């Protein structure tokens, strides 16, 4: 006896369903970094506010 | 002839006479601006102009 499952998935990508983000880094501060916070990019320092 | 006005007075910030010092705060419109210094918007605690 064997346990097998069968995954299918569909496509198309318009009703975007599971997905998955992850890859989540750490933080730094008062030095020159690229940030991708959330999809935005760009170039610059973090400081408070 | 009186000429107090015009004449220079020296209890006073710089040379300004009456005149000119009260022409001066008529513009009040530019601030300025000519880099007094700037890069303080280091941290945008302000309105950051
Ligand atoms: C020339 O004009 C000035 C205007 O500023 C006169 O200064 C006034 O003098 C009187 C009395 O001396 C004071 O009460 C006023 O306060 C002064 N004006 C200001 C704006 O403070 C000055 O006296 C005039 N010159 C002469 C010879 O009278």
């Amino acid at each position: 006896p064997y346990r097998v499952v069968v995954l299918s998935f569909e496509l198309l990508h318009a009703p975007a369903t599971v997905c998955g983000p992850k890859k989540s880094t750490n933080l730094v501060k008062n030095k020159c970094v690229n940030f991708n916070f959330n999809g935005l990019k760009g170039t610059g320092v973090l400081t408070e506010s | 002839f009186n000429f107090s006005q015009i004449l220079p007075d020296p209890s006073k910030p710089s040379k300004r006479s009456f005149i000119e010092d009260l022409l001066f705060n008529k513009v009040t419109l530019a601030d300025a601006g000519f880099i007094k210094q700037y890069g303080d918007c280091l941290g945008d605690i302000a309105a950051r102009d």
